[PDB]
C-alpha cells in the first residue's frame, strides 16, 4: 500500500494519545486511584461485624428490601465498571505495541503475549461481579414473591436473610478484587515496562 | 536444532544450503557487466556512518592483473574465499609462468566452495556455505568473460548477472539495456542509472565502487579521478 | 516424521528416504537423455538458462577421448565426481598407458558413491550421471543413481516431464540400434521434444549434444554443428 | 516411544529394530533361491523388467566373489555391489596371505565380521541386502551358506529369498533337492519361479541361472543360453 | 479436476476484484474508520455521568399506563450497532482476502505461513467478540421483556419491580465499554495487518536457481 | 531420555544394559549348565525351524581354545562377534604369557570388552550372554557366566534363557538332595532339567550338548548318538 | 489383484459409482463451483442482499387479530432457502470425493494425506456454520411467535416489539453474511484446490 | 492363566461368522444399497423442487384433530428402517473391527494406527444416524407445540409460518440423511478396500 | 503403617474371591453371555422384522386405561437386567485390574501403560452402559408424558404420531442396546485374554540389582 501522512498519521496519534494516556496512568492515575480504594475497604460501612441486623425482616404491599446494602451495591458498582474501563484501554496498548512477526528475536514478543494472557483472567472476572449482583435482585425478589405466593413457608424470609448476608459478603470479596485488580495490574506493567517496551530491535548486527 | 546440516528436503531440497541462496537477498547490490571491449563490475559500499571509512572497504579486489573480484552479503566469507583464490593464481604462474585464465580461476573456487562439510573431516574446513554471491570478471587472449557463482558453487558463463538485494527487479533490468556490442562508456551508463534507482542513496563516487579490464588496459581500480567524472558523465 | 532425520535410521517398511529424496532431487532438474547403436552413441543434453540475459549452465562434462558424462541433478555435487573421474582415467593411462574401460570405471564411480551413504554425517551424491563410453566391444550407456545402482540401457531419459521421452524411445529403440550416426542425432533431438511443454519445445542455442565411435573419438557440440543435425528433422 | 529411532538403542521387549527394518527391506526385493545338490550349487535369480530400454543382460544380480565362489543378493542393489568388492578384496587378501582359495565357510564368517560390525554403531547402517554365498571344492564339495543383515551364517540344503518366501521354502521342502543333479535342477529352479511370480503390480521377467559345481569344473560360472532356454522350455510344460 | 475456461476465468476476475476491494479497504478505510467510532465515543450522550436520568422509568402501581422501551439506549444503539455489524463484514473480505493469499501449498518455507495464520487467529479472535458483543446486545433487549413484564405483573413487591431498572444502567455502562472496544477493533486489526504487509502480499520467495 | 541410550537413571538402573538382559531372554532358547566334580556339563536347546536347514551349519558350541568351550544364548548376531573377539585374546595371551589362557583371565578380558560397550555411550552391550568352561590344575572345573553388563561369577549350576527362572528351581532341588557328582549321571542332570521344565521329551536333534572333564581337557561336543543313548535307554 | 473371494460383480458396481464420484465431482469443483462463484458474488451485489437502509424491516405488531410473519424477511428466507439447500448438498458430495482421492494409507508420512485433512477441516467448519444457519432460521419464526405471545400476556410491555424489530434487523444481516460463507465456502475450497492439485496423488511417477 | 479351549471355540466362531457376513456385506450388500439409494436420492419422491405439498395452511373452540404431514411420514416410512440398516450394519462392521485389534507388544506395532482411524469415522457416523431418529422426533414435537401455541393463541399468525418452515425444514433433513446414509455404504467400503492389507492383518506376518 | 493379622486376611479373602471372580468372569461369565444375547436377537422376541405392528397405538379421549406398549414392556425384561449384570461385573473388573498395580517405579512402567489402556478401553464399555440405563428411562419418561399430553390435547394427533415413533425408536434401541452388550462381553473377551500375559504379570522382575 501507499503512503498518507495525514490519513495514516491519525492512527499514530491514536498510538500516540494511548502511549501518553499510559504514562500519565502510571505515574499519576493509578497510584492515586490504587489509594482509593483502600479507604473504600476500610470505610466502617464495610467493616460491620454483625449481620443479624441487616437482615430484612419481610412483612407476611409492605415489601421491601434492606436500603443500606442496596447503598452498598451502589457504592461497589461504579469501581467495577471503572477498572473495566483502564483494563480495556491497557488491552488495546498492548496490542499495538506488537511488532511484526518474525522467527527470530520472538522473545520479546512471547512476553508481551504473556503479560497479555494475565489480562484475560480480569475480563472474564469483573463481567461475573455485576453479573453476580444482577443476579442476587432477581433471587431475593423471588424469595419474597414465592412467600407471597404460599404464605405458608417461613424459610423464604431466612433466605432473604441470608442473601442479604450474601450480598454483603460477596461485596467485601469484590471490594478487594477490585483493589487487586489496580494493585497487582500496576505492578505487573512496572515489571515488565521500562528496558523490554522495546525488548528486542534497534540493536543489530553491525555489518550483514 | 532438530535437522541437520546434509537433510533432505520431502521436495529434494538441501535446509543449509537453500537458506544460504535465502540469506545472501540482505547483501548489496552489485552488478557485473561483460563487454566486447573489455569486463565491468560495480559494487554498492553500504557506508553505514560517516565515521566508516568507504576507501577503507574494498569489495573489489585484484586477484591477477585480468581478474577481478565482487562481494555481498557477509564480507569476510568472501576475504576467506578470495585469498585462497590469489594464492592459487601466482601457483598457476609459479608453474606456468601464464596468468591464469578467467575459467580456471572460478574452478579452483568452486573447488573450495564444494568442500564444504562437517564430520568425517578436519578442524581446519570449513562448516557452512558462504552467503556471498561472487561475480569474477577478467579479460585475457580468449577475449572478456564474466561468471556468476552463488553458495552452490556453480560458474556460468553470462554478459551481466546482478547479485543482492536488487538482484530480483536488476537482473531483468539489466537484459533490457545491455545488448549487442555495447562497449565500457556505454556500459557505466546504464550501470549507474540501474544501480542508483534501486538502492536508497543517491549516486556518489564514494557510495559505490567501480574497475573495468580491458585486454590492452588491465584491471584498473578508478581513483577519485575516474569515479567523479563517470558519476557527473552519466 | 522422526524417520526423515538421516540416512542409518530405517522406515517400518524397510526404505531410506534420505535416499528415497535423493532420488526426488534428480527429478527437480534439466532431463538429459542419451542413446548407443551398435556403432555410435549419443549423449543429448538440455541446457537451461535461468534467465534470457544469463546464458546456459553446462550440462556435459568431458572425461576423457573415449568416455564421456551428462550432469543430471544438482549442478555442483558434479564436480567432485567430474575430477574424480577424470583423476581415475588419467592414473589408468598414466601407469597402464591405457584408456580405462567403461564398465570398469564406473564400477568405480559407483564404489565411491555408495561409501558416504552408510556412514552418517556424509550426505549422499544429489547428482544424476549418465555417462557413456566406447570400447572394443562397442559403445555403452551407463545410466547412475544418488543411490549408487547403474544400469546399461540402450536408451535412457532421465529429469523432470520424461515419462513421455521413455515412451517414446521405447516403440523407436529397435530403430536405435541400426540407425547410422547422422540418424541417431536426429531420433535423439526427437526424444527431447517430449521433456519441454507444448510452448518452448527445441532450439539449437539451448540444446547441445556429443558423440562417440568407433574411430571417432568423444566430440562435444554446441550450435554451430548442431544447426544441421537439428535442421531437416520433422517433429 | 523413540525406542526405534536407533540401532544402538533396544527395545523395552529386548528387540533391534533397526535390523528388523533392514529384513524388512529384503522383503521388498525380488525373489531369489537357490539349490545344493551333489554335483554342485544351482543359483537362480528372477530379474525384473522395468522398461524394454533396458540391455540383455543388464542389472546383473549375479556376483563373482573369487574362483570358487559365487554370490546371488536380494535387496538393495548398490549395497551388495559395495559389499561385493569388499568380498574381493578379502579373498585377494587371502591368497595374498596364506597362498590358496579361502573357503566358504571362512569366507563367509569374515563377511560376516563386516556385516554385523555395522550393526553395532549409531554412526552406520546395516546392508539392505541378504544374500547367498555358494562354493565348490574337490576337498569339500556343494557348499551354500546364507547371509542376513544381521550378519549370521546360515547353511541349506535349499532356500528362498526375497518378496515371496515362504511360499517358496514349502516347495522346496516337497522334493528333495539332493537326490537330483545340476542339470535337472534348473528346471525345477525355473518351475518355481513361474509358480512364485504371478502378474499382479509387476508385468514381465527373466530367468537369471548360475552354475558351481563339478559340471563348471570347480569356477563360477553364468549358464549358457542353449542349456538355459532348453530347461525353460521343460519349465514351459507346467505354464501348458 | 475439470477446468471450464469460461467459468476458470470468471472467478479469475473476482479474486482480483476482491483482492483489490480489500486494498481499498485497508489502506483508506481502515485510518477513516478508526477516528470515526472516537468522535462516536467522545459524543457527550455516551460520556453522561450520572446514570440516574438515563435509566427507563417504569410507572407501576389491567389498566396501568403503557410501558415503553429506553429511546436514550435505543439511540445508542442506533449508531453503534450499525458499525458493529459493519465491522464484521469488513473483517469477513479480510478473512478471505488473508485466505486468498495463501501461498502455493509446500513443506518448506512456511514463514510466509506462520504471518498469515497469526493475523487470521487474531482476526477471528476479534471477529469473535463482535459477534460475542452482537448477542449482548440483542440480549438486553431481551433482558428487557422479561425485566418489565414479571415487574408489571408483580405489583406486591414494590422493591424488585424497581430493581429491574438497574439493567438500564448496566446497559449504558456495558454498551459504553462495547464501543470503546469497537474502536480498538479497527485500531488493533490496522497495527497487526499494516506493519505485516511487507510478506503478507507476498508469501513467497520465488526464488530458486534450482 | 535415560530409557534410550546409558546413562544413570533416577533410581540408579541402566535401561539400557536391563533391555539387553530382556534380548538374550528374547532369543526364545533356554540353556542349562552344571559344574560336576570331574567334569562340566553344558546343554542347551537347539533349534530348527525349517528341514532345508543343516544341523553343523548352525551350532550353540563354539572353542575359544583347545581346553575352554563356549556356548551362546541370544541373537545370534552378537553371539559370532564376541566369539572371533575372544579368539583374538586368548591365542594373543600365548603370544604374550606363552601358556594357555585360564578360565579367570578369559572372562575377565571379555567382561573388560563389554565394560566399554557400558561405559562408552557409542557402543551398546551385546545381546548375547556368554557362558565358558574350562578346567585348571588347581581349582578344577572352572564355570563363569558372563552377562553383557561385565559381570561374571563362579556358578555350581547356572541357567538363561526364557526357562531360567524354573530352570534354577530344579537345579537347586538337585542341589539341595547333595546330588552325587559323577559324569554321566550329572549330564542327566542337566538334560532332565529341561526336560522337565517344558515337558516334552525332546529328541537327540533338538539339544546340544557339551562336555569337559578331567581326564579331556579339551572340549568335546557329544555325538547326537550318544545323546540317544542316554534320552530313551536313561531316562531313569 | 487381490486374494478374497469377495464378489467382483457388486464390486463393478460401486466402480462405476465412485467413477461417478470422480467424473461428477471434477465437473462440479472445476465448473459448477467457479460458476456459483460468479453466481455468489453477483448476488451479494444484488439490492436483495446489500442495502443500507432496513428502516424498511419493522414489527407489524397490533398489540385483537392475527399477528402475520414480516414480508421482506420471509422473502429474503426464500431467496436463501435454494442457498443454504445447495451448498449442504455440495460440500457433502466433496467430502466424499475427498475420501475417494485419499489413497490407500500403507505407512510413512506422506505431505499429501497432510493438507487433504484440511481441506476436509476447511469443508468442517462450513458444515458447522451450514447447520448453523439452517438452525437459526427454524428459530427466527419460533421466537417471533413467542415473542408477540409474551405480548399478549402483558400488552403493557413495549419492549416486544422493539425486540422483534431488532431481531429483523438482525436476521437480515445474518442472511447477507450467510451468503457471504457460502461464496467463501466455494470461493476458498476452489482456490486451495488451484493452488496445489499435485498433492493428492503419489503415483504417474 | 490356564486358558479355555470351550470360550475360545465360541467366540472365535463367532467372529468367523462375522468375517463371514463381512464378505458378503461389505462386497455385495453395500454395493446394490449404494446404487438404491443413489436412484432414491433421484426420485422425484425425494427430490423436489416444489414444496408445495409441505403447505401449513393453519386453520386456526373444541376445534378438531390435527394430523401429520402425509408426504413427509410416508417419506419417513422408507427412510426409518433405510436408517435402522446403516446404523446396525455399521455396528457389526464397528464390532468386527475390534475384534481385528492385534495383541499387545512393543516390536513393530505401528501402522495399527490406520485401525483408529476406520472407527474414528464410525464413531462420528453413530453421532449423526443417532440425530437422525432424533430429529424425525423433534420434527412431530415442535410441529404439534407449534399448533398447540396457535390454538391457545390464534391472534398470533406468526405459529402458522412456523409450522410450514418446521415442514420444509425436516423435508430438507431427509433427503440429506438419506445422502449421510448412501456417503456412510460409501466411504466405508471405500476406506476398507484401500486398507484392507494392513487391517486384516495389522502387524503383517512375523 | 501399623495393621493386625485379621487385617490381612480381610485383605487377602478379597484378594482371593475376587481374582476366582475374574477368573469365572472371563472363562465363565463371558462365554455364557455372548451366546445368551444370540440366542435372544435369534429369538423371535427380539428378531420382528415389522416394526409398524409392534407399535401400541393409544385412543385420544371413567376414561380407559392406557396401557404402554405390551412388546418393549416385556423386552425390557430381558434387557435390563443385562444392563445392570455388566456393569456391576465390570467394575469387578476395573478393581480387579488395580490390585494388579505393581509397586510404581519411574522407569520400565510400560508393564502398566497397558493395564492404563485395559481400564480405558472398559470405562468406554461402562460409559456406554450407563447411557444404557438412561435409554431405559427414557422410553418411560418419553411416553408417559406425551400421551397424558396427547390425552389432554385433542387438537393437536400427531403427539401420538410420536408416540408410534417411540414404539419403533425403542425397539429398534432395545435390539441394538441388546446387540452392543453383546459386543461389549466379545471386546472384554478379547481384550482381556490377549492382554492377560501383561495385565496379571506386568513386570517379570528380572532386575539383577
Amino acid at each position: 500500500l501507499r503512503v498518507q501522512p495525514e490519513a495514516q498519521a491519525k492512527v499514530d496519534v491514536f498510538r500516540e494519545d494511548l502511549c501518553t494516556k499510559t504514562e500519565n496512568l502510571l505515574g499519576s492515575y493509578f497510584p492515586k486511584k490504587i489509594s482509593e480504594l483502600d479507604a473504600f475497604l476500610k470505610e466502617p460501612a464495610l467493616n460491620e461485624a454483625n449481620l443479624s441486623n441487616l437482615k430484612a425482616p419481610l412483612d407476611i404491599g409492605p415489601v421491601n428490601c434492606n436500603e443500606k446494602i442496596v447503598v452498598l451495591l451502589q457504592r461497589l458498582k461504579p469501581e467495577i465498571k471503572d477498572v473495566i474501563e483502564q483494563l480495556n484501554l491497557v488491552t488495546t496498548w498492548l496490542q499495538l505495541q506488537i511488532p511484526r512477526i518474525e522467527d527470530g528475536n520472538n522473545f520479546g514478543v512471547a512476553v508481551q503475549e504473556k503479560v497479555f494472557e494475565l489480562m484475560t483472567s480480569l475480563h472474564t472476572k469483573l463481567e461475573g461481579f455485576h453479573t453476580q449482583i444482577s443476579k442476587y435482585f432477581s433471587e431475593r425478589g423471588d424469595a419474597v414473591t414465592k412467600a407471597a405466593k404460599q404464605p405458608h413457608v417461613g424459610d423464604y424470609r431466612q433466605l432473604v436473610h441470608e442473601l442479604d448476608e450474601a450480598e454483603y459478603r460477596d461485596i467485601r470479596l469484590m471490594v478487594m478484587e477490585i483493589r487487586n485488580a489496580y494493585a497487582v495490574l500496576y505492578d505487573i506493567i512496572l515489571k515488565n515496562f521500562e528496558k523490554l517496551k522495546k525488548p528486542r530491535g534497534e540493536t543489530k548486527g553491525m555489518i550483514y | 536444532y532438530d535437522r541437520g546440516v546434509n537433510t533432505f528436503s520431502p521436495e529434494g531440497r538441501l535446509f543449509q544450503v537453500e537458506y544460504a541462496i535465502e540469506a545472501i537477498k540482505l547483501g548489496s547490490t552489485a552488478i557485473g557487466i561483460q563487454t566486447s571491449e573489455g569486463v565491468c563490475l560495480a559494487v554498492e559500499k553500504r557506508i553505514t556512518s560517516p565515521l566508516m571509512e568507504p576507501s577503507s572497504i574494498e569489495k573489489i579486489v585484484e586477484i591477477d592483473a585480468h581478474i577481478g573480484c565482487a562481494m555481498s552479503g557477509l564480507i569476510a566469507d568472501a576475504k576467506t574465499l578470495i585469498d585462497k583464490a590469489r594464492v592459487e593464481t601466482q601457483n598457476h604462474w609459479f608453474t606456468y609462468n601464464e596468468t591464469m585464465t578467467v575459467e580456471s580461476v572460478t574452478q579452483a573456487v568452486s573447488n573450495l566452495a564444494l568442500q564444504f562439510g562437517e564430520e568425517d573431516a578436519d578442524p581446519g574446513a570449513m562448516s557452512r556455505p558462504f552467503g556471498v554471491a561472487l561475480l569474477f570478471g577478467g579479460v585475457d587472449e580468449k577475449g572478456p568473460q564474466l561468471f556468476h557463482m552463488d553458495p552452490s558453487g556453480t560458474f556460468v558463463q553470462c554478459d551481466a548477472r546482478a547479485i543482492g538485494s536488487a538482484s530480483e527487479g536488476a537482473q531483468s533490468s539489466l537484459q533490457e539495456v545491455y545488448h549487442k556490442s555495447m562497449t565500457l562508456k556505454e556500459a557505466i551508463k546504464s550501470s549507474l542509472i540501474i544501480l542508483k534507482q534501486v538502492m536508497e542513496e543517491k549516486l556518489n563516487a564514494t557510495n559505490i565502487e567501480l574497475a573495468t579490464v580491458q585486454p590492452g588496459q588491465n584491471f584498473h581500480m578508478f581513483t577519485k579521478e575516474e569515479l567523479e567524472e563517470v558519476i557527473k558523465d552519466i | 516424521n522422526q524417520y526423515d532425520n538421516d540416512v542409518t535410521v530405517w522406515s517400518p517398511q524397510g526404505r531410506i528416504h534420505q535416499i528415497e529424496y535423493a532420488m526426488e532431487a534428480v527429478k527437480q532438474g534439466s532431463a538429459t537423455v542419451g542413446l548407443k547403436s551398435k556403432t555410435h552413441a549419443v549423449l543429448v543434453a538440455l541446457k537451461r538458462a535461468q534467465s534470457e540475459l544469463a546464458a546456459h549452465q553446462k550440462k556435459i562434462l568431458h572425461v576423457d577421448n573415449h568416455i564421456g558424462i551428462s550432469i543430471a541433478g544438482l549442478t555442483a555435487d558434479a564436480r567432485l565426481l567430474c575430477n574424480f573421474m577424470r583423476q581415475e582415467c588419467l592414473d589408468s593411462r598414466f601407469v597402464f598407458d591405457r584408456p580405462l574401460p567403461v564398465s570398469r570405471l564406473v564400477s568405480l564411480i559407483g564404489s565411491k558413491t555408495q561409501i558416504p551413504t552408510q556412514r552418517y554425517g556424509r550426505r549422499p551424491y544429489g547428482v544424476g550421471l549418465l555417462i557413456a563410453g566406447y570400447d572394443d566391444m562397442g559403445p555403452h550407456i551407463f545410466q547412475t543413481c544418488p543411490s549408487a545402482n547403474y544400469f546399461d540401457c540402450r536408451a535412457m531419459s532421465i529429469g523432470a516431464r520424461s515419462q513421455s521421452a521413455r515412451t517414446y524411445l521405447e516403440r523407436h529403440m529397435s530403430e536405435f540400434m541400426e540407425c547410422n550416426l547422422n540418424e541417431l542425432v536426429k531420433h535423439g533431438l526427437r526424444a527431447l521434444r517430449e521433456t519441454l511443454p507444448a510452448e518452448q519445445d527445441l532450439t539449437t542455442k539451448n540444446v547441445s549434444i556429443g558423440i562417440v565411435g568407433k574411430d571417432l573419438e568423444f566430440t562435444i557440440y554446441d550450435d554451430d554443428d548442431v544447426s544441421p543435425f537439428l535442421e531437416g528433422l520433422e517433429e | 516411544t523413540g525406542y526405534d529411532l536407533s540401532a544402538s538403542t533396544f527395545s523395552p521387549d529386548g528387540r533391534v529394530f533397526q535390523v528388523e527394518y533392514a529384513m524388512k527391506a529384503v522383503e521388498n526385493s525380488s525373489t531369489a533361491i537357490g539349490i545344493r545338490c551333489k554335483d554342485g550349487v544351482v543359483f537362480g535369480v528372477e530379474k525384473l523388467v522395468l522398461s524394454k530400454l533396458y540391455e540383455e543382460g543388464s542389472n546383473k544380480r549375479l556376483f563373482n566373489v573369487d574362483r570358487h565362489v559365487g554370490m546371488a543378493v536380494a535387496g538393495l542393489l548398490a549395497d551388495a555391489r559395495s559389499l561385493a568388492d569388499i568380498a574381493r578384496e578379502e579373498a585377494s587378501n587371502f591368497r595374498s596371505n596364506f597362498g590358496y582359495n579361502i573357503p566358504l565357510k571362512h569366507l563367509a564368517d569374515r563377511v560376516a565380521m563386516y556385516v554385523h560390525a555395522y550393526t553395532l554403531y549409531s554412526a552406520v547402517r546395516p546392508f539392505g541386502c541378504s544374500f547367498m554365498l555358494g562354493s565348490y571344492s574337490v576337498n569339500d564339495g556343494a557348499q551354500l551358506y546364507m547371509i542376513d543383515p544381521s550378519g549370521v551364517s546360515y547353511g541349506y540344503w535349499g532356500c528362498a529369498i526375497g518378496k515371496a518366501r515362504q511360499a517358496a521354502k514349502t516347495e522346496i521342502e516337497k522334493l528333495q533337492m539332493k537326490e537330483m543333479t545340476c542339470r535337472d535342477v534348473v528346471k525345477e529352479v525355473a518351475k518355481i519361479i513361474y509358480i512364485v511370480h504371478d502378474e499382479v503390480k509387476d508385468k514381465a521377467f527373466e530367468l537369471e541361472l548360475s552354475w558351481v559345481g563339478e559340471i563348471t569344473n570347480g569356477r563360477h560360472e553364468i549358464v549358457p543360453k542353449d542349456v538355459r532356454e532348453e530347461a525353460e522350455k521343460y519349465a514351459k510344460e507346467s505354464l501348458k | 479436476v475439470r477446468l471450464s475456461g469460461e467459468a476458470r476465468k470468471q472467478v479469475e476476475v473476482f479474486r482480483q476484484n476482491l483482492f483489490q476491494e480489500a486494498e481499498e479497504f485497508l489502506y483508506r478505510f481502515l485510518p477513516q474508520k478508526i477516528i470515526y467510532l472516537n468522535q462516536l465515543l467522545q459524543e457527550d450522550s455516551l460520556n453522561v455521568a450520572d446514570l440516574t436520568s438515563l435509566r427507563a422509568p417504569l410507572d407501576i402501581p389491567p389498566k396501568c399506563g403503557f410501558l415503553p422501551g429506553n429511546e436514550k439506549v435505543l439511540s445508542l444503539l442506533a449508531l453503534v450497532k450499525p458499525e458493529v455489524w459493519t465491522l464484521k463484514e469488513k473483517c469477513i473480505l479480510v478473512i478471505t482476502w488473508i485466505q486468498h493469499l495463501i501461498p502455493k501449498i509446500e513443506d518448506g518455507n512456511d514463514f510466509g505461513v506462520a504471518i498469515q495464520e497469526k493475523v487470521l487467529e487474531r482476526v477471528n479472535a476479534v471477529k469473535t467478540k463482535v459477534e460475542a458483543f452482537q448477542t449482548t446486545i440483542s440480549k438486553y433487549f431481551s433482558e428487557r421483556g422479561d425485566a418489565v413484564a414479571k415487574a408489571s405483573k408483580e405489583t406486591h413487591v414494590m422493591d424488585y419491580r424497581a430493581l429491574v431498572h438497574e439493567r438500564d444502567e448496566a446497559a449504558y455502562g456495558e454498551l459504553r465499554a462495547m464501543v470503546l472496544d469497537l474502536r480498538a477493533f479497527y485500531a488493533e486489526l490496522y497495527h497487526i495487518i499494516s506493519s505485516n504487509l511487507e510478506k503478507i502480499v507476498n508469501p513467497k520467495g520465488e526464488e530458486k536457481p534450482s | 531420555f535415560d530409557r534410550h541410550i546409558t546413562i544413570f537413571s533416577p533410581e540408579g538402573r541402566l535401561y539400557q544394559v536391563e533391555y539387553a538382559f530382556k534380548a538374550i531372554n528374547q532369543g526364545g532358547l533356554t540353556s542349562v549348565a552344571v559344574r560336576g566334580k570331574d567334569c562340566a556339563v553344558i546343554v542347551t536347546q537347539k533349534k530348527v525351524p525349517d528341514k532345508l536347514l543343516d544341523s553343523s551349519t548352525v551350532t550353540h558350541l563354539f572353542k575359544i581354545t583347545e581346553n575352554i568351550g563356549c556356548v551362546m544364548t541370544g541373537m545370534t548376531a552378537d553371539s559370532r562377534s564376541q566369539v572371533q573377539r575372544a579368539r583374538y585374546e586368548a591365542a594373543n595371551w600365548k603370544y604374550k604369557y606363552g601358556y594357555e589362557i585360564p578360565v579367570d583371565m578369559l572372562c575377565k578380558r571379555i567382561a573388560d570388552i563389554s565394560q566399554v560397550y557400558t561405559q562408552n555411550a557409542e557402543m551398546r552391550p551385546l545381546g548375547c550372554c556368554m557362558i565358558l568352561i574350562g578346567i585348571d590344575e588347581e581349582q578344577g572345573p572352572q564355570v563363569y557366566k558372563c552377562d553383557p553388563a561385565g559381570y561374571y561369577c563362579g556358578f555350581k549350576a547356572t541357567a538363561a534363557g526364557v526357562k531360567q527362572t524354573e530352570s534354577t528351581s530344579f537345579l537347586e532341588k538337585k542341589v539341595k538332595k547333595k546330588f552325587d557328582w559323577t559324569f554321566e549321571q550329572t549330564v542327566e542332570t542337566a538334560i532332565t532339567c529341561l526336560s522337565t521344565v517344558l515337558s516334552i521329551d525332546f529328541k537327540p536333534s533338538e539339544i546340544e550338548v557339551g562336555v569337559v572333564t578331567v581326564e579331556n581337557p579339551k572340549f568335546r561336543i557329544l555325538t547326537e548318538a550318544e545323546i540317544d543313548a542316554h534320552l530313551v535307554a536313561l531316562a531313569e
